[PDB]
DNA sequence: CCTTGGCGGTTAAAACGCGGGGGACAGCGCGTACGTGCGTTTAAGCGGTGCTAGAGCTGTCTACGACCAATTGAGCGGCCTCGGCACCGGGATTCTGAT
DNA sequence: ATCAGAATCCCGGTGCCGAGGCCGCTCAATTGGTCGTAGACAGCTCTAGCACCGCTTAAACGCACGTACGCGCTGTCCCCCGCGTTTTAACCGCCAAGG
């Protein structure tokens, strides 16, 4: 039997932080999976195009931080960004 | 009418043996084989004296 | 897990490792991973939660997609987003043109 | 008696406006999507959700040609569609030269 | 063959659309343009599923082919 | 300041010439500005970020090539 | 021959594209038909596009190609106008499209 | 950093060998050419990543062009590619 | 007596039909916004000229990343429950038109 | 306006079914350890982006003025809405005679 791939039960967590008082059907938990790979693969088709009209193949958060900001509308964006930045201030400022 | 007709032949590609189903679509001369096992599909014509064995025939060519 | 160990909730290795077969670069870093985590976690937040509301309009516990389509379509950075999108299940606008009312 | 027209066909925008559900039916529809790719190749079994799929992404498509086609006619002075109207609005998208 | 298509189905298309007043060859112009759209789409998807090798073209070719055109569309798995 | 009433009515005459228009309203002009407005706007954003990550503080030919690729609108002619 | 370009019988430079392949991030391995068959397809496409720049630039008794005349025979062809859809051509223009309700009749 | 102008001047010596050329044409050329390489060989990318095959062969770009080009111009350009991988297998 | 054709029965969306009514189309007449010229004013364009951030370009050392054995428990495949909606009749209400 | 009456909304009701809990696995994240060069950085050099102005001139602006498409109106005529009437796509239960 091979092992097959879902996002679901992450969102599925989150969706129950943000809201505990809340179901959902699968199909729609499938469209927010189909979501996160879209944005996932814009986002990474943006990084080889920032490496290449870079000449670097390194990866770091900074051309992360470029790419969802060329590629998100501005407000999103800046508060996306925040909650990355803020993020990677809390991961590496510990291990 | 349709004719859906199980065979004692052997698919050519999973090697699983009475597993080769024949449809064979006398309205519109047009013989489909089936694998129930790898779920693998051909497509050749058949005329009106065809039988499971023509067809099956027509694809051991089609591959070699 | 680096996850917790951000303090977040996905994946971070997964990620990693799915930069990797992706063929995005040639070496991947160390915390490029956990940013992109965030941002798919506050994008889906976002999405969710407006998600959320609109199950507060109808009434409704369970989502339906239509309750995300209507929630795409309302809000106008997200619309501008996923203009190109389209949902099974999806439906429209229930959009009238009054000049198309009668009189 | 009679009703006065126009009506019922705003009524029943209100209310198509509503479910989701697919509109053309599916037998149909599945034979038409057969006759066509058979003209490309042969001996193709087609998987169901495919097929679901296909008439997802075909009613979208179609009803949102309709909504800038009936835009198009009320820009047009007018209330009724015309052929010529869907000519203008693929035109402008630039389907076909 | 192509007049599989109903009347009602294209006013049903208009109603989801929002459409009231009707014309009379908006019907055989309706199918043309759903021809040569699902053309374009059932071709490029016979074309993944030849690079395919097999005789079943998957819904995940047909999301695929979708994207190739432009016209990416969420919930089957894509 | 004001550039944006730089643009001219006889530029946009001969705009719409080329683009084959005969009879102009009046009530076209500063319509037209805030479209071309609000194009260039997102634009320059984008062109300007990719030169954010460039750390040059100078904007490339190469730069908007790359940045009109990424809305689709896509120009051939400088290279990119 | 000693290149593969003679070896191919054509005008690219084959390693160029296969160290494109490899210095691409495009796959892990590259075999060694791939490259020869998409710089024929490449060479193919500019042998056919530059007989219609031939065709629109002798329309004018001019020897060299100007850009007007690429999006002339671009959009007088149909298979290549509907791939360059979405593509404008730096010094372009469009076709003279004078509408029959202008003429002075 | 190199552009493809005398392999564009050999292919119009092949066509109509009387022609020239100015500059910002050959630049649009080039732009042209490094626009359809960047196409086909990322969608080629998109095949191996949606068929799990860890390398790319001819196969793969055949299928590609067909599914970037339309009829005649497919149709056309498998005939060549097809003659050039004969001709340079077999020397 | 046990099979492959060869005809037979719900029901429900689907095709006619008329009539007409309200909406599409030609004309009518004006009229007031707008082409066109002409003279008048203006700013843009071009050619030099200083001219300097600053990109463009080149050694270098490091640390972070590429990569390799344990480990291990989270993530995943299967099972199982219940209350969340899907529809159904009640009944009430609100459009809609004839009045 | 205004009543009658279609059309729709909306409230228990029950049922059934899949969302979600749950639980026992095992394989990739991890943890730790070991080379290594890509790049962060220091610094060199010359280009080019910028600013400025003088001279030239063609290009814009304002107005004089007719005028003619844009438009409001009109009559008209016709042909889609719709409601009614069959009616056939679609989908389950019997006679053939040949085997
Ligand atoms: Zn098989």
């Amino acid at each position: 039997r091979s092992r097959k791939e879902s996002y679901s039960i992450y969102v599925y967590k989150v969706l129950k932080q943000v809201h505990p008082d809340t179901g959902i059907s699968s199909k729609a938990m499938g469209i927010m999976n189909s979501f996160v790979n879209d944005i996932f693969e814009r986002i990474a088709g943006e990084a080889s195009r920032l490496a290449h009209y870079n000449k670097r193949s390194t990866i770091t958060s900074r051309e992360i931080q470029t790419a969802v900001r060329l590629l998100l509308p501005g407000e999103l964006a800046k508060h996306a960004v925040s909650e990355g930045t803020k993020a990677v201030t809390k991961y590496t400022s510990a291990k | 009418i349709k004719q859906k007709l199980e065979t004692q032949f052997t698919c050519l590609f999973c090697n699983h043996d009475n597993s080769v189903v024949c449809t064979l679509d006398k309205k519109n001369s047009i013989g489909l084989l089936e694998c129930k096992k790898c779920n693998l599909s051909f497509q050749a014509p058949i005329n009106s004296l065809s039988q499971p064995i023509d067809i099956y025939s027509d694809w051991i060519d089609a591959c070699e | 897990t680096r996850s917790s160990r951000a303090g977040l909730q996905f994946p971070v290795g997964r990620v990693h490792r799915l930069l990797r077969k992706g063929n995005y670069s040639e070496r991947v870093g160390a915390g490029a991973p956990v940013y992109l985590a965030a941002v798919l976690e506050y994008l889906t937040a976002e999405i969710l939660e407006l998600a959320g509301n609109a199950a507060r309009d109808n009434k409704k516990t369970r989502i339906i997609p239509r309750h995300l389509q209507l929630a795409i379509r309302n809000d106008e950075e997200l619309n501008k987003l996923l203009g190109r999108v389209t949902i099974a299940q999806g439906g429209v606008l229930p959009n009238i043109q009054a000049v198309l009312l009668p009189k | 008696h009679r009703y006065r027209p126009g009506t019922v066909a705003l009524r029943e925008i209100r209310r198509y406006q509503k479910s989701t559900e697919l509109l053309i039916r599916k037998l149909p529809f599945q034979r038409l999507v057969r006759e066509i790719a058979q003209d490309f190749k042969t001996d193709l079994r087609f998987q169901s959700a495919a097929i679901g799929a296909l008439q997802e992404a075909s009613e979208a498509y179609l009803v949102g040609l309709f909504e800038d086609t009936n835009l198009c006619a009320i820009h047009a002075k007018r209330v009724t569609i015309m052929p010529k109207d869907i000519q203008l609005a693929r035109r402008i998208r630039g389907e076909r030269a | 063959n192509i007049q599989g298509i109903t009347k009602p189905a294209i006013r049903r298309l208009a109603r989801r659309g929002g459409v009231k007043r009707i014309s009379g060859l908006i019907y055989e112009e309706t199918r043309g343009v759903l021809k040569v759209f699902l053309e374009n789409v059932i071709r490029d998807a016979v074309t993944y599923t030849e690079h395919a090798k097999r005789k079943t073209v998957t819904a995940m070719d047909v999301v695929y082919a979708l994207k190739r055109q432009g016209r990416t569309l969420y919930g089957f798995g894509g």
